[PDB]
């Protein structure tokens, strides 16, 4: 049947263009059909982007974007496409091709994730975060790790060497404005065992080729 | 531009449960509503179009109805695989427009979150930045607020956060918030506070350091 497939660079640095293809099959791109652009940003909802039609060539646009957003279709590969310039930081998304039919768009594609930043590879820094002496009162320590300004994903974090499972929550990535992601893991413990158990993070980020650990210890007031 | 929004923000169901989600559009649309289906790294899946017409190969369970402004979405007899994403959309005019999403959980009794405060590092201190972060461990349900005050002074446009999907084994959520700083601005206040806002919270709960003091 009908199947959407994208494609298209995960990185476009700031001010290029943006430029992605949707390879269409089961149908032909000449279709009365609306082709559509639409993108999903970290945590917001979905945002119609724009469309053309296929077989009158109409191209419907967001009026903000009208300046930037070229879509177009190709019928010697049965595909169709995207070009958006002058790309900046809310640029960043998933990019889905969609085929809109009469009242719902009714085949999508999978989804491909643009990331904007002007970073190379790099490594992260880890930083401990280390339980304050006061918030070990009711007996239970949080205390984690802060692995900051790496590129691109993903880094991998576990706890003295995979020992330590229970209680951990790693946090998903966020892209920071700088273009480079961070993350935090942390882990709850009991207060006692801060003096007789060792906390270590191992952060692996391969992109890089960087092993890191990093020894977590108690603040001490006296 | 038609404004979508949608409620409750995230509801909470366990399996076999009928549950109804809310979409309200801020113009008259009649009835050009569709629902779809989102799961976790996938592409939304159609669901209901015409606010009412089931789409092929989606089950019968789910139903919608409404016209005008207010519709709704209902899912019979839930199932597993129906813990997603749902969002409404319009189609009435250009600027085609989504809502927010309404999130179905898992169902479990309220926790109100432990929370934690981290200065930064020594380490990232002689970097030259500053991250103070903020950890809201082990609640539900999902809906929390975090405010940044430094000095009693309400930070805004300087903060990120990030929380997990449901937790596998207690069906709890853990966020972090991390407030960025530059080193010469953090080394001119004292009192660093996160305020947390949550359900199970009779009223917010503070949780602050002061530099320099153990």
């Amino acid at each position: 049947q009908v199947q959407l497939q994208e494609s298209g660079p995960a990185v476009v640095q700031p001010s290029e263009t943006l430029s992605l293809t949707c390879a269409v099959s089961g149908g032909s791109i000449s279709g009365g059909y609306g082709w559509t652009w639409i993108r999903q940003a970290p945590g917001k909802a979905l945002e119609w982007i724009g469309n053309i039609y296929g077989h009158s060539g109409s191209t419907n646009y967001k009026s903000s974007l009208k300046r930037r957003l070229t879509i177009s279709t190709d019928t010697s590969k049965n595909q169709f496409s995207l070009k958006l310039t002058s790309v900046t930081a809310a640029d960043t998304a998933v990019y889905y091709c969609a085929r809109w039919s009469t009242a719902d768009f009714d085949y999508w594609g999978q989804g491909v994730l643009v990331t904007v930043s002007s970073a190379s590879t790099k490594g992260p820094s880890v930083f401990p975060l280390a339980p304050s002496s006061k918030s070990t009162s009711g007996g239970t320590a949080a205390l984690g790790c802060l692995v900051k300004d790496y590129f691109p994903e993903p880094v991998t974090v576990s706890w003295n060497s995979g020992a330590l499972t229970s209680g951990v929550h790693t946090f998903p990535a966020v892209l920071q404005s700088s273009g480079l992601y961070s993350l935090s893991s942390v882990v709850t413990v009991p207060s006692s065992s801060l003096g007789t158990q060792t906390y270590i993070c191992n952060v692996n980020h391969k992109p890089s080729n960087t092993k890191v650990d990093k020894r977590v210890e108690p603040k001490s007031c006296d | 531009d038609i404004v979508m929004t949608q409620s409750p923000s995230s509801l909470s169901a366990s399996v076999g449960d009928t549950v109804t989600i809310t979409c309200r559009a801020s113009q008259d649309i009649t009835n050009d509503l569709a629902w779809y289906q989102q799961k976790p790294g996938k592409a939304p899946k159609a669901l209901i179009y015409y606010a009412s017409n089931l789409e092929s190969g989606v089950p019968s369970r789910f139903s919608g109805s409404g016209a005008g402004t207010d519709f709704t979405l209902t899912i019979s007899s839930l199932q597993p695989e129906d813990f997603a994403l749902y969002y409404c959309q319009q189609h009435n005019n250009y600027p085609l427009t989504f809502g927010p999403g309404t999130k179905v959980d898992i169902k479990r009794t309220v926790a109100a979150p432990s929370v934690f405060i981290f200065p930064p590092s020594d380490e990232q201190l002689k970097s030259g930045t500053a991250s103070v972060v903020c950890l809201l461990n082990n609640f539900y349900p999902r809906e929390a607020k975090v405010q940044w005050k430094v000095d009693n002074a309400l930070q805004s446009g300087n903060s990120q956060e990030s929380v997990t999907e449901q937790d596998s084994k207690d069906s709890t959520y853990s966020l972090s918030s991390t407030l960025t700083l530059s080193k010469a601005d953090y080394e001119k206040h004292k009192v660093y506070a996160c305020e947390v806002t949550h359900q199970g919270l009779s009223s917010p709960v503070t949780k602050s350091f002061n530099r320099g003091e153990c």
